[PDB]
């Protein structure tokens, strides 16, 4: 049966294992003799499969790791809300949200940081933020200062809670690996309990406190007089006073007279004019309909009850002619390791949070978000990275799981073994499409430059030269322009203003506008798509090539991570499954900031700008993405030097932290190459002169040092990389974003 | 505060956060005191 | 200063007001602390 | 089988121990809190919040009285004039102190020094000092902060619904017939 | 139920400064337990001398109000903007004076390590007592907790003296003028 | 004075510095009403600048063309508070550090365990070499003359030529 069971007091609550530092592993556990030993300590911290045998004891680690992360994630919601509580302007901007810059942080008068506090409007002197937290809490029906302080309040208790429960659930009593390995109960849970009772309770909350507030405010009401979300959730009077069908009570819900409700309940579509958002009306309904859907998806699996499905029988079930015993022992791998599943959940995090990227600009959902462009920006490239970083993540630990949990016993001709018998194959095939790729994809570029330099305009592939327009893109455009009629008649208008339709502007600025597809779209887009495919041939050649290859047939038995096999078969260098993330997380973040340079000149040029009384729409770089987006020399030039003036030119205002934080993420993507051009033996030939220099004066230490090892020196240059790469486009983005918008 | 948290406390990285947050907290106080100090 | 009972009186009888109607919510909520917004950023430490 | 003496149709816990090892165990824990937190540390909180309430009362009903010449303010407002003031600073800084050495003496009783889970040793009248009193002494004392507690309660909260100084009741309740027999209308 | 207490809180155990045959010993006062860290010989040595420093302090503080030095630059009651008016060469000669004095003193001895290495060597027994009170061994007790006792009021008191002038802006006596004062 | 230089207090490109930072300061207090947590942090700031252009003024800086203060360093005793005695501080403080170290290291080194003495700092007594270390200057000569600071080459380990 499904049931729980669970071991109490399985580990004793004490510090001396805290100041033991390398208890966690036998061989840290001795003590150190190299200054290698204080890097090991940490990289094996959460490493607890290295650790620990016992499947029962990984999992039950896991377990109070989660509870902690979530104590950390709450204490962060803590933060948000309580500095909007206090240490911003939160009651100005929902005054007067378009002209007033959302900030909700201040700087101390120290050395002469306090200019930072910059004019924000509304009388607050302050860092303007970018999270958008502050239409976030307008959506919300956040109106006054004590509910952010009382909901900040709440999420420190809830953190206090999740710390409790993590040490309860190690210290007091830990769950067995029969309770861990209940996978069909979890699912229906995460999709009824989880997801659909958090949605349905969301659709309440917007259907009671964030319809009444939001239409009073459209309406012109100030926050003061708009009456408290205690009276409008129990006041009926009101609430069918503002939407009249809510006088009929909830017997057109329990009988199917759902039409009556149709006021509250739409589906509009587009955005709301006043706002320039999405309808929190739509919003409410697309909340329920999912509460429903994720109800009706979490009673599928099989529990304590006869009913249900088994994911087991499921599998076992699909298996094809060219597949042989098809997924046959995928449900006893899922269940055994952690690492697949893992991977396989990193994967689809990343890919949501791309997808959210992708959704949130084009269909604004948070009132006055549109028009914050600094907001749209900053989200968007967020996610953008953290997408990317869950799905270099996914390939880690699907080449961890190859490395380590894989076993031929148990997949034996089955998907994963007819994969690795072919992954020669597949690896080639792959390396031909990015061949292709990027050739065509770049050398149009190239081809741009070469022909502009040599004055032969009419050689060009430009928009009127030689047209590569993206025929099927604009197809799937007129398409959803058209739905709202044919094919999606309930619906009110189109899903999102940039397949087409009218230009929603609130006040000058404008919210959401028709985003055309020419020349310059179809080559970015297949250099986005270049960018990706090189991206999976590196990580899925990683992954599939961890057990072995033609070059080192053992490969599984050096590990997951290892230097390399020494300088033979010509040379053995980042032979390793982890070696080949480390290359992954250079190309993913190329094709992130191309994706997020793409993002920012379409809509600063195309997209973002200003309306006048009479239509005259003009743009912040005025539409020359169409035009100066087909060369790298235009790239170069009308995008990265045009739009580095407000970061260059911002020490002295309020930006200058931007310009600082510029150069020092330039300098440290400088000082990552050193790590990644040179080797350990010259660093520890240093360290040896260093360390006679140190012994000649009688303090050389115990703990003798040596230089950082070769995994961990392409680490330490990874993250080096990767911290200033991103960092120098958060300043630039950030800089220029609120300057010009 | 058993010997062993003693003995944590005592260990290298919290030792280095608590000394360089007390070295920062006083150059920052002795900023604050004697402020825009280009000169002796 | 006031010493209290070498030169001044030593407990003080306190000023009252002799009963009254029942003060409305709304005016020692919007007051309050903690469910206030001037008493919000009221309810900080000074230095 | 042991049933709770407060509440005859629990079985009694388990965690709150051997039946009667701390004065007042009536049985009364419903929600279990013994599972989660050791007992000697809830008894240090709960003799801590017994002697703070019991002091919070009658301060309370004191201050609505009588006030030092300095202080003008009454007891709602005290807090708010006297933080402006700067006592309350003071009475922070040395029930800081007061609380530094208490929380020292609450970790060396829960590593097992045996200090016992509120007996800071305070004794100069000689209360209690003989064996055979100090277990009534010490129901006596759990009671009494008990109630104070309640006390407090009810009298913070009651005073800021009334606005009344020290009995904390309505107007109506003051001056009218609370024992009317004659026939009630709509208000009081 | 605590087996060794301290016996200025029999709450608290025993510190290590209780089981010690220092002068005022038979007091363990020591909630943070510094003796247990910080070696006890040492911190008597220091107690010692904060105690001396300012009990010299605390007289030089309330007497300086009152007198002063027969036309001495920069006099003022207030000691703490009398040190500012006053000429930096007195404070660096006196500076000078009392590095030589501690130098002299603990000439190879500036260290817990280097010091009391010698098991002769008492803490704050630097040899000073020209009028030899100390070969009295019957009252060498009394003085010596007399000495503690007083250094710790003093630096107390000393801390007092500060900080209300600090407080006030007006000289010891009569910032305590204007506290007992008329109403 | 010295380089082309002119003393800061006298120097008109200096003045104007002082008085455009004023004017810009003034500038951005037009949004703030009077008595406002903003405007009063603002009235400290550009007293504040006041104070601080004041302060160089009258500490003898040269600036230069630029209207800049421009620091002398050449050891001249004029402008000895630019970097002398600044650097003497310093060096005073490194010293303390390196010895403060150095000693707690020829310690831990008779330790049983010097290796997870290393990591786990003996704190009692690594405050008493720390205080300890505020007499560098004639501890290190002491252990010069003694010979017990610089180990004899012949006791350290060197590769092979
Ligand atoms: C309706 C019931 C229910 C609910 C609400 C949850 C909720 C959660 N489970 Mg799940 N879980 C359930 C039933 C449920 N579980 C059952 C029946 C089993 C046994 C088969 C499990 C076994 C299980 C495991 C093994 C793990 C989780 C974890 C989680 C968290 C997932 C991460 C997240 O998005 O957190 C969202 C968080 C919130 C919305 C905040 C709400 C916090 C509390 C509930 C208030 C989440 C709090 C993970 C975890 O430990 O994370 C902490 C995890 O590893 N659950
Ligand atoms: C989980 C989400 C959620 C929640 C919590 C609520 C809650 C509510 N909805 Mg519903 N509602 C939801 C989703 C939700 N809705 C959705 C998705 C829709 C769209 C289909 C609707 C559509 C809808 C309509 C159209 C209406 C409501 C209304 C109500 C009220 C029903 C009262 C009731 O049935 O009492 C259930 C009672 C019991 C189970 C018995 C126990 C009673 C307890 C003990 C009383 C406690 C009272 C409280 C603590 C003190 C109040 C004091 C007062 C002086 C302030 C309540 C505020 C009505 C309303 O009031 O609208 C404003 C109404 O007309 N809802
Ligand atoms: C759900 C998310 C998730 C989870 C649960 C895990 C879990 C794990 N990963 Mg990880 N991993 C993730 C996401 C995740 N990963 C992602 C997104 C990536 C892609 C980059 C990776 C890539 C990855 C690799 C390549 C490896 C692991 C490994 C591991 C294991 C040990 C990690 C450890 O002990 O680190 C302890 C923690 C640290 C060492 C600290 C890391 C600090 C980073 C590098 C820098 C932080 C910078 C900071 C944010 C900004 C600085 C600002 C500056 C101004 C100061 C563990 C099972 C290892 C493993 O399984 O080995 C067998 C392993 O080799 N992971
Ligand atoms: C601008 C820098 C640069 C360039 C040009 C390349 C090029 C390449 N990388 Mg990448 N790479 C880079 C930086 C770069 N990399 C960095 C910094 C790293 C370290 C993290 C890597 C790490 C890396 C890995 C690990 C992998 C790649 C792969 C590839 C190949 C992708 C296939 C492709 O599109 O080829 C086509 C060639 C181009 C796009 C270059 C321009 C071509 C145009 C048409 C010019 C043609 C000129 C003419 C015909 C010949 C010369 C004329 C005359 C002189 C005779 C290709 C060889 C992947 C691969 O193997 O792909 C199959 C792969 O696995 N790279
Ligand atoms: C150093 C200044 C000082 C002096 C000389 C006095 C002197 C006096 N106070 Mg006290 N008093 C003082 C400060 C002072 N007070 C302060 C700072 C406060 C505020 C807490 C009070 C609060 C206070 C009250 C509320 C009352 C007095 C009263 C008295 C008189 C009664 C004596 C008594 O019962 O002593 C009893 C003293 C003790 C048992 C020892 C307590 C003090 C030691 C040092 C501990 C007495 C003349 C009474 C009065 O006015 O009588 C007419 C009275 O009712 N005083
Ligand atoms: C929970 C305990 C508590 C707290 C937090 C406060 C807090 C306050 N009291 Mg106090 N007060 C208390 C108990 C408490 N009182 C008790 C038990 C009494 C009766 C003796 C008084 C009698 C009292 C008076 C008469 C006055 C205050 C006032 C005040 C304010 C200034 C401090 C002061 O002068 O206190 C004075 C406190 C004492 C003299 C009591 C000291 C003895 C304590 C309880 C320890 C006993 C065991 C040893 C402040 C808001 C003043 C104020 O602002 O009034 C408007 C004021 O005039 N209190
Ligand atoms: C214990 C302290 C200590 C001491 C006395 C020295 C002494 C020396 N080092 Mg340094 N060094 C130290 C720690 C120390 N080092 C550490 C921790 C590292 C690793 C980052 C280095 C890395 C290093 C390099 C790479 C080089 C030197 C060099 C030198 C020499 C020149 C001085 C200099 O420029 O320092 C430079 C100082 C640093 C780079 C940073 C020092 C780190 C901190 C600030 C000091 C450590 C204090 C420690 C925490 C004290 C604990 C004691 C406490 C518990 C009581 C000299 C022999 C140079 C040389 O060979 O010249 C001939 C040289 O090339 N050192
Ligand atoms: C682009 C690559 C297409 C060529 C490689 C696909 C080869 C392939 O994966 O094998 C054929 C395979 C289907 O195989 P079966 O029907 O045997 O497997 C069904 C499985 O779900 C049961 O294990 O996938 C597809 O048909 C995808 C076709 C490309 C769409
Ligand atoms: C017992 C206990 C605990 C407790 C407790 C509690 C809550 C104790 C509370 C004690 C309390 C409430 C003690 C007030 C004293 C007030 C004094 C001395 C006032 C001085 C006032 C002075 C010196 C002057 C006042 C002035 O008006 C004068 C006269 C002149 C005017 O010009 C202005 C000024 C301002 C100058 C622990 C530690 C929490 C836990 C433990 O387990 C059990
Ligand atoms: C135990 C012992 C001995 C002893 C002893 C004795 C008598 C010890 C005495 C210790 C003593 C008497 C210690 C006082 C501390 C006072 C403090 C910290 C005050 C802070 C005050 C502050 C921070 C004030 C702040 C404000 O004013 C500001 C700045 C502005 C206002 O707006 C607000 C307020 C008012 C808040 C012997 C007998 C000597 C020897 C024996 O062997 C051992
Ligand atoms: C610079 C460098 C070093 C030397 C750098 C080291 C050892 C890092 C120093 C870190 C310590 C902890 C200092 C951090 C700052 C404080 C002084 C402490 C390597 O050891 C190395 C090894 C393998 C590949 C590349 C490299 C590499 O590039
Ligand atoms: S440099 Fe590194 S990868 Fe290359 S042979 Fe040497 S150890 Fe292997």
């Amino acid at each position: 049966k499904v049931r729980v069971i669970v071991d109490k007091d399985p580990v004793a609550t004490s510090f001396e294992k805290w100041a033991q530092p390398g208890h966690f592993s036998r061989t840290l556990a001795k003590g150190p003799k190299t200054t290698t030993w204080i890097w090991n300590l940490h990289a094996d911290a959460h490493d607890f499969d290295s650790q620990t045998s016992s499947l029962e004891d990984i999992s039950r680690k896991i377990f109070s790791a989660h509870f902690g992360q979530l104590a950390i994630i709450f204490l962060w919601v803590s933060q948000a809300y309580f500095h909007g509580a206090r240490f911003s302007n939160y009651s100005a901007w929902l005054l007067n949200p378009t002209s007033i810059k959302p900030s909700a942080q201040v700087v101390w008068p120290v050395v002469g940081q306090e200019i930072l506090n910059g004019d924000v409007g509304g009388g607050f002197s302050g860092v303007q933020i970018t999270s958008g937290v502050f239409q976030m809490w307008r959506a919300s029906g956040i109106t006054n200062e004590t509910e952010l302080y009382w909901t900040a309040m709440g999420g420190l208790m809830m953190s206090a809670l999740m710390v409790f429960a993590g040490w309860f659930h190690y210290h007091k009593a830990a769950p067995k690996l029969e309770w861990f390995q209940n996978v069909e109960s979890m699912m229906n849970h995460h999709l009824a309990g989880l997801l659909g009772l958090g949605c349905l309770s969301w659709s309440g909350h917007q259907i009671h406190i964030s319809l009444p507030i939001n239409k009073l405010l459209d309406a012109g009401v100030a926050p003061q007089e708009i009456p408290l979300p205690h009276e409008l959730l129990f006041n009926q009077d009101l609430m069918a006073q503002l939407y009249p069908s809510f006088k009929k009570g909830l017997l057109p819900f329990f009988t199917l007279n759902w039409g009556e409700y149709s006021d509250f309940l739409t589906f509009k579509g587009g955005l709301n004019p006043i706002t320039g958002s999405l309808w929190l009306s739509d919003t409410a309904h697309h909340h329920l309909a999912l509460a429903v859907l994720f109800i009706f998806a979490g009673h599928m699996y099989r529990t304590n009850w006869g009913i249900g499905h088994s994911m087991k029988e499921i599998l076992e079930a699909h298996k094809g002619p060219l597949t042989g015993e098809g997924h046959k022992g995928l449900y006893e791998i899922l269940t055994t390791s952690w690492h697949a599943q893992l991977a396989i959940n990193l994967a689809m995090m990343g890919s949501l949070s791309i997808i959210v990227a992708h959704h949130m600009y084009a269909m604004p959902p948070y009132p006055y978000i549109a028009v914050d462009y600094p907001t749209q920006l900053s989200l968007f490239t967020h996610h953008m990275w953290i997408g990317g970083f869950c799905v270099c993540g996914a390939a880690a630990h699907g080449a961890i799981f190859m490395v380590r949990d894989y076993s031929p016993v148990q997949s034996y001709n089955n998907l994963l073994d007819r994969v690795l018998r072919h992954r020669d194959a597949i690896i080639s095939h792959l390396n031909w499409v990015c061949i292709f790729l990027g050739t065509h994809s770049f050398g149009l570029y190239i081809h741009n430059d070469t022909m502009r330099a040599l004055g032969r305009p009419q050689d060009m592939f430009s928009d009127k030269a030689i047209q590569l327009q993206p025929i099927f893109a604009k197809w799937v455009q007129s398409l959803h322009t058209l739905a709202p009629g044919n094919t999606a008649p309930n619906s009110l208008a189109t899903a999102s203003y940039a397949f087409g339709g009218d230009v929603v502007a609130v006040n000058g600025k404008i919210a959401m506008m028709p985003i055309q597809l020419g020349t310059a779209d179809f080559l970015v887009h297949h250099i986005h798509a270049f960018t990706i495919h090189v991206t999976v041939l590196i990580l899925l050649k990683g992954v599939l090539f961890a057990r072995s290859s033609r070059l080192i047939p053992d490969k599984a038995n050096l590990g997951f991570r290892f230097p390399c096999d020494g300088p033979g078969r010509g040379g053995t260098c980042q032979v390793s499954a982890w070696d080949h993330i480390f290359l992954g997380l250079f190309w993913m973040y190329n094709c992130i900031s191309v994706v997020i340079f793409h993002f920012s000149w379409k809509m600063q040029s195309d997209v973002w700008g200003t309306i006048s009384e009479k239509g005259k729409i003009t743009h912040i770089t005025g539409g020359n993405f169409a035009n100066s987006a087909l060369t790298i020399n235009g790239w170069l030039r009308d995008f990265l030097w045009s739009q580095a003036s407000q970061v260059i030119q911002s020490y002295g205002s309020a930006l200058s932290a931007y310009g600082i934080i510029f150069l020092g993420a330039h300098f440290i993507w400088a000082f990552s190459l050193m790590f990644l051009f040179s080797g350990r033996g010259y660093w520890q030939e240093l360290i040896e002169s260093v360390v006679w220099a140190h012994n000649k004066l009688k303090l050389a230490p115990a703990i003798q040092p040596r230089a950082l090892s070769i995994t961990q020196g392409r680490a330490v240059g990874l993250a080096h990389y990767l911290l200033g790469g991103i960092g120098t486009t958060w300043s630039f983005f950030l800089a220029r974003i609120i300057s010009v918008g | 505060m058993s010997k062993d948290l003693l003995k944590y406390l005592s260990t290298a990285p919290v030792l280095l956060t608590a000394w360089m947050s007390l070295t920062a907290g006083m150059i920052i106080e002795i900023q604050r005191f004697f402020p825009d100090s280009l000169s002796f | 200063m006031t010493i209290p009972g070498l030169n001044a009186p030593g407990l003080v009888p306190a000023t009252k007001k002799p009963a009254g109607a029942k003060p409305s919510f709304e005016s020692y909520r919007d007051t309050s602390h903690f469910w206030s917004s001037q008493g919000i950023m009221d309810s900080v430490p000074k230095v | 089988v042991v049933y709770s003496e407060a509440l005859p149709f629990l079985v009694r816990r388990e965690s709150l121990g051997p039946v009667g090892a701390l004065v007042g165990d009536v049985g009364f824990d419903p929600l279990g809190f013994t599972e989660i937190l050791p007992l000697a540390w809830l008894r240090e909180a709960e003799i801590k919040h017994c002697r703070t309430a019991m002091l919070a009362t009658f301060g309370f009903a004191f201050t609505d009285f009588w006030h030092f010449p300095g202080f003008d303010y009454t007891t709602l407002e005290a807090h708010d004039a006297v933080i402006a003031q700067g006592g309350m600073s003071q009475l922070l800084l040395w029930i800081g102190l007061l609380e530094v050495f208490s929380a020292i003496s609450i970790d060396q009783m829960l590593r097992g020094s045996g200090r016992e889970p509120g007996d800071y040793g305070f004794d100069p009248l000689g209360f209690a000092s003989d064996p055979a009193k100090k277990a009534d002494l010490q129901m006596k004392e759990l009671a009494n902060g008990r109630l104070a507690m309640f006390a407090f309660g009810g009298f913070v909260t009651q005073s800021v619904l009334t606005g009344n100084t020290f009995p904390y009741l309505f107007d109506y309740q003051t001056a009218g017939d609370i024992v009317a027999i004659a026939a009630q209308g709509a208000s009081p | 139920a605590i087996s060794k207490p301290s016996n200025a809180m029999p709450f608290l155990t025993a510190p290590p400064c209780q089981s010690s045959k220092l002068p005022g010993a038979e007091t363990g006062f020591d909630p943070l337990y510094l003796s247990e860290f910080i070696d006890i010989k040492w911190a008597r040595e220091a107690e010692l001398k904060h105690g001396r420093i300012c009990m010299l302090a605390t007289v030089g503080y309330i007497m300086q109000e009152f007198f002063s030095l027969p036309g001495y630059p920069g006099y003022t009651p207030n000691p703490i903007e009398a040190v500012s008016s006053t000429p930096p060469e007195a404070l660096a000669q006196i500076v000078l004076v009392l590095s030589i004095i501690e130098f002299n003193s603990n000439k190879d001895k500036w260290t817990m390590d280097t010091m009391f290495t010698d098991p002769a060597r008492e803490p704050g027994n630097l040899g000073f007592d020209p009028l030899k009170f100390g070969e009295n061994k019957e009252t060498r007790e009394r003085l010596a907790m007399a000495e503690l006792k007083n250094g710790r009021l003093a630096m107390i008191a000393f801390s007092g003296m500060i900080h209300q002038t600090f407080v006030t802006g007006k000289p010891l006596f009569a910032s305590l003028n204007d506290i007992f004062s008329s109403p | 004075d010295v380089s082309g230089l002119t003393p800061c207090k006298d120097s008109a490109v200096f003045k104007k510095r002082l008085d455009g930072s004023v004017k810009k300061l003034q500038a951005r207090l037009a949004n703030y009403t009077e008595g406002t947590p903003a405007y009063l942090a603002l009235e400290q700031q550009i007293d504040q600048t006041k104070a601080r252009f004041a302060k160089y003024g009258d500490k003898g800086l040269l600036c230069g063309a630029d209207g800049l203060p421009h620091l002398i360093a050449d050891g001249r005793p004029d402008h000895a508070g630019e970097f002398v005695i600044p650097a003497f501080g310093f060096l005073y403080i490194a010293g303390w550090i390196g010895w403060a170290g150095r000693s707690y290291l020829q310690f831990s080194k008779k330790t049983d365990k010097p290796n997870e003495n290393e990591i786990i700092i003996n704190v009692p007594v690594a405050l008493g070499m720390m205080s300890g270390a505020f007499l560098w200057p004639l501890a290190a000569w002491k252990e010069l003359i003694n010979g017990q600071l610089l180990v004899p080459g012949d006791e350290v380990t060197v590769s092979p030529r």
